[PDB]
C-alpha cells in the first residue's frame, strides 16, 4: 500500500521487547 | 540539536501510553538525521531494557509505565 518499508522500521523495534514481554 | 535519552522515551509512557511504531515515528526523520537502523539500534538498546507492561488499548498493544 501507500507504505511497507516504514512499517518494518518500527518493528525492529518491538522486536526486541517482544522477548521482556 | 535534538538528541535522545531514556528518560524522554519513560517520559511519554508515564504520562500517556504509547506503542512502539509511535515512539520511533517521535525520531523516525523529523529533524534528526540518524539512520533508520542507527535511530531503532539506540532506543532498541534503552527500550529493549525497559522491560515495560503491555496493556490492551483500542484493540491493540500499548506500552505503559507507572514508577
Amino acid at each position: 500500500g501507500s507504505s511497507s518499508e516504514a512499517d518494518e522500521m518500527a518493528k525492529a523495534l518491538e522486536a526486541e521487547l517482544n522477548d521482556l514481554m | 540539536d535534538v538528541q535522545v535519552t531514556e528518560d524522554a522515551v519513560r517520559r511519554y509512557l508515564t504520562r500517556k501510553p504509547m506503542t512502539t511504531k509511535d515512539l520511533l515515528k517521535k525520531f523516525q526523520t523529523k529533524k534528526t538525521g540518524l539512520s533508520s537502523e542507527q535511530t531503532v539500534n539506540v532506543l532498541a538498546q534503552i527500550l529493549k531494557r525497559l522491560n515495560p507492561e503491555r496493556k490492551m488499548i483500542n484493540d491493540k498493544m500499548h506500552f505503559s509505565l507507572k514508577e
